[PDB]
């Protein structure tokens, strides 16, 4: 099967790579957010959390906007297969070439 | 203490083809049924 | 550096484009009018017969200009082309696929609709 | 982080709430899809529908899952 | 050209030749056989 | 800062197209529908052809 | 009506939601850029309002 | 830390997972094999009449 397969695949790998993108450090000295806040002084501290931050927001808003992507996909998809149950199953249709 | 050895005939050095060869363990953690890829020295094949 | 065919005024030694690209200049040597093109670029491509079918593959340009076939969608090596069509399964793109029939090697053929 | 995170804290409500509307979105589509009727209907007893064979779509009562042996086959193709 | 930056293009996979004879199929098929090609085998 | 920007605007660009391509779906499964009822034979359905 | 309503306040609430995210800082020492003019020299404040 | 079912190879003292994780350490003073997993965490809903 290969429509339900990529809804599958692609929210997998979409995850996989949210996860990935905690072990980048966005042009900062250290990926792990406690190494900084123990090794370094608390004044220099402050811009490498704010480069952390501001990267891990970039990174949560294009997975946002892929999931709205596919939802609105996914609700076309839905809304074809619920007239074509409507029409084929409850009923006979007469469109042709349609069921 | 070391001696000195005699000149005499000696044979050439030959040049073999590896297969499958110079694989070790690149790190000292556990991976069980993944595909992980690494950067480190190691032996080319068919070299 | 290609040999042009339109003069510039004798009061220029520049030349941009729609897209705002220095892609003309003036040799101030002979005052001759040379265009300036990138240099080629593109990605490489793999096309696979699939798993227990076959082991070799071929190597598909993009847009680079070159067993060697010349196709419209860029350079095509490693496929040998054949004039007959039938159903491809392999998309390329340009009206021509690639297919593995009978040994047996990699072909490449315009499709049959 | 949390100490920083009131100045985005508006763009986590906002990202909160399009999951949220993608969450019941997806809980609705099922509803739209298979719940066309409101009457549960049980298949007769009788399978002579005049040589039509229908055990294939219909469930069967030998397996406790109580799915028809093509929805099996498909629930076991798919990962 | 808009390919100078990197951006390049991506060609059809289907030329304007095979649309144009795709289309002229269908139109043969609906001036000689109406609906029967389209739902089974072509009736003249 | 430029490489953020870029992809800022790569980013910007990338949604931009994946907007006008589910528009180019809706518009290619409407012409496919079409095509299936209209063209493979006579439609029913008043004030649709 | 639950639809007409429903789209009404996702419009009204996020356009207030971007009215009060122009009164955050993002960061910064201020949210309002007329603040940092008043009692920043612009050069120095360059960073801030960008 | 709960009582695993699989075994290290004698000279590993790491190990990660599918996600790339780190989930399972073996203890040096007794060489147990124990996994890693975070305590709890969620959400408070509430339903209304
Ligand atoms: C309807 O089709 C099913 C096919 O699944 C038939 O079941 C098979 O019947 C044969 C005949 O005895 C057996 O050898 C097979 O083992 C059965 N297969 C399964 C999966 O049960 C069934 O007999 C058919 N019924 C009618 C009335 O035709
Ligand atoms: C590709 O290059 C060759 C030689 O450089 C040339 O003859 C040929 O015309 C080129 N192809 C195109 C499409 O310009
Ligand atoms: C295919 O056949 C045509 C028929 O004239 C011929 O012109 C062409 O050269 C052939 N191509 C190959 C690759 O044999
Ligand atoms: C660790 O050392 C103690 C004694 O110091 C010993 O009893 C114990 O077996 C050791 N653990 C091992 C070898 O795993």
């Amino acid at each position: 099967l290969g429509k339900l397969q990529d809804v599958v695949n692609q929210n997998a790998q979409a995850l996989n790579t949210l996860v990935k993108q905690l072990s980048s450090n966005f042009g900062a000295i250290s990926s792990v957010l406690n190494d900084i806040l123990s090794r370094l002084d608390p004044p220099e501290a402050e811009v490498q959390i704010d480069r952390l931050i501001t990267g891990r927001l970039q990174s949560l808003q294009t997975y946002v906007t892929q999931q709205l992507i596919r939802a609105a996909e996914i609700r076309a998809s839905a809304n074809l297969a619920a007239t074509k149950m409507s029409e084929c199953v409850l009923g006979q249709s007469k469109r042709v070439d349609f069921c | 203490q070391c001696v000195n050895l005699t000149t005499r005939t000696q044979l050439p050095p030959a040049y073999t083809n590896s297969f499958t060869r110079g694989v070790y363990y690149p790190d000292k953690v556990f991976r069980s049924s993944v595909l992980h890829s690494t950067q480190d020295l190691f032996l080319p094949f068919f070299s | 550096l290609t040999e042009s065919n339109k003069k510039f005024l004798p009061f220029q030694q520049f030349g941009r484009d729609i897209a705002d690209t220095t892609d003309a200049v003036r040799d101030p040597q002979t005052l001759e009018i040379l265009d300036i093109t990138p240099c080629s670029f593109g990605g490489v491509s793999v096309i696979t017969p699939g798993t227990n079918t076959s082991n070799q593959v071929a190597v598909l340009y993009q847009d680079v200009n070159c067993n060697v076939f010349q196709t419209r969608a860029g350079c095509l090596i490693g496929a040998e082309h054949v004039n007959n069509s039938y159903e491809c399964d392999i998309p390329i793109g340009a009206g021509i696929c690639a297919s593995y029939q009978t040994s047996q090697s990699i072909i490449a053929y315009t499709m049959s609709l | 982080c949390s100490n920083l995170l009131l100045q985005y804290g508006s763009f986590c409500t906002q990202l909160n709430r399009a999951l949220t509307g993608i969450a019941v979105e997806q809980d609705k589509n099922t509803q739209e899809v298979f719940a066309q009727v409101k009457q549960i209907y049980k298949t007769p007893p009788i399978k002579d529908f005049g040589g039509f064979n229908f055990s294939q779509i219909l469930p069967d009562p030998s397996k406790p899952s109580k799915r028809s042996p093509i929805e099996d086959l498909l629930f076991n193709k798919v990962t | 050209a808009q390919k100078f930056n990197g951006l390049t293009v991506l060609p059809p996979l289907l030329t304007d030749e095979m649309i144009a004879q795709y289309t002229s199929a269908l139109l043969a098929g609906t001036i000689t056989s109406g609906w029967t090609f389209g739902a089974g085998p072509a009736l003249q």
